[PDB]
């Protein structure tokens, strides 16, 4: 039990690190609108 | 812009709320 | 002592993905700063 | 062997993360690259 | 400004192929 | 705008020291 008590960490670690990449990715789209607003 | 940062904003809370889970898992 | 091993590994992961989350706080922070400045 | 595995997912999440990280100071110099352009 | 979102980008993609090999890896 | 980037740079420079002993801790 304790090796799947690890393995059930370790998804929801993954699944944390999946969130964070995902705001990362709207992170890129707000510098992108503010670099797009300041050259129109 | 401000939309993108709202939704950064939510998914940095949702990793919050997953790492306080994964080591509520490990501390078991 | 092996999964002993893994367990404080993925705990100093975890606290490294904090890091990282609370970085990306501040990024958005800094977003907000310069569409801020520009907005004026 | 299930030992093993969990070692070889959490270097792999390790790997993850520091892709993010690296990924994290890109977008310091993108947001640095356009505080710098209005400040021009 | 546009080089370094790219390359973060690039590292985010990277990020992502790594997640799934290391859930791929777990469900062994 | 200056103060946010420096910690963010701080925050992400503590985060590659805790994987760096993540990575120690799993050769043993």
């Amino acid at each position: 039990q304790a090796i799947d008590n690890l393995r059930a960490s370790l998804e929801t670690t993954n699944q944390a690190i999946e969130a964070i990449r995902q705001a990362g990715q709207e992170m890129i789209l707000a510098v992108q609108g503010v670099q797009d607003y300041i050259n129109n | 812009v401000e939309e993108n940062l709202k939704k950064a904003e939510e998914k940095l809370k949702k990793a919050e709320e997953l790492l306080k889970k994964s080591e509520e898992i490990l501390k078991k």
